[PDB]
């Protein structure tokens, strides 16, 4: 999975 | 220590063939692209699954800000194509997802798009695939697209937060160690699987990054090949051009391609 992370 | 200069005469002398180049957000901006931090209950809702399947307008808003050809690509964007039309670029890592590396002309086989793209889309329902063109004229005018199958909301192929990173990002299992020369433009790296991708080049070969500031892997493991050039980073890249002895070249280049666009 594409990380969890801010913007 | 390397220099800038020094990185650059290992380039001009055609010894670096195999660039490898990781890019991020601070090469979108240059062009007007919006950042995506700027009704959501906070901005990474926007490429969020479930959010998007309870309402899906304000991912449809940025789909029809970056859709292809409202947006051009900048200076950056053509030095990369450059790169490649000297036979120097191995493959370009792309965090994001205005697809304008390959609309300056760098070809889909020497690119991985890492977040996806707006040149096709996916029925989020029974996954039939359709050219991005297909869904442009509902996206162009504020209706959220549907699929002709099913019915289901239509999402362009632009990888969300928890979905699997495309089949085609596999390949920096092997392009990082063939790398002789590592390139990172505009964006430090901090998230992984980027992070550790930088850790992937062999360790003599050199690493450049060009960016506002020193972030991420280059910062906290270090190695002695490391060259930081520290700024715009457009004017990071016309220095490296200049350097290069390209300055002439990417004038002509982006006038070339600017007569087409
Ligand atoms: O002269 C060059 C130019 C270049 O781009 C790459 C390499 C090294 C490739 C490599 C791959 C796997 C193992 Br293990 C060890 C070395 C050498
Ligand atoms: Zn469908």
């Amino acid at each position: 999975g594409k990380v969890m992370r801010r913007l | 220590k390397l220099s800038l200069q020094d990185v650059a005469e290992l380039i001009r002398a055609r010894a670096c063939q195999r660039v490898v180049v990781m890019v991020g957000a601070g090469i979108s901006t240059p062009s007007g692209i919006p950042d995506f931090r700027s009704d959501l209950p906070y901005p990474e809702a926007i490429f969020e699954l479930p959010f998007f399947f309870h309402n899906p307008k304000p991912f449809f808003t940025l789909a029809k800000e970056l859709y292809p050809g409202n947006y051009k690509p900048n200076v950056t964007h053509y030095f990369l194509r450059l790169l490649h039309d000297k036979g120097l670029l191995l493959r370009l890592y792309t965090q994001n997802i205005d697809g304008l590396e390959r609309v300056s002309g760098i070809p889909a086989s020497k690119l991985v798009e890492a977040h996806g793209t707006f040149a096709s889309a996916t029925c989020t329902v029974c996954q039939r695939p359709f050219p991005g063109e297909d869904i442009r004229a509902d996206v162009m005018a504020d209706r959220v697209p549907r699929c002709p199958v099913c019915t289901g909301v239509v999402k362009p192929d632009i990888v969300f937060f928890g979905e699997p990173l495309p089949q085609r990002f596999l390949l920096h299992v092997v392009d990082f160690p063939m790398a002789d020369l590592l390139l990172i433009l505009g964006t430090s790296l901090e998230v992984e699987p980027f992070a550790s991708l930088t850790e992937a080049v062999r360790s003599s070969v050199p690493r450049l990054l060009i960016n506002r500031d020193l972030v991420g892997p280059l910062a906290w493991h270090p190695r002695s090949r490391d060259v930081a050039q520290l700024g715009d980073v457009v004017h990071g890249v016309e220095s490296l051009v200049e350097l290069l002895g390209w300055t002439e070249e990417m004038r002509d280049l982006v006038q070339r391609e600017t007569g087409k666009l």
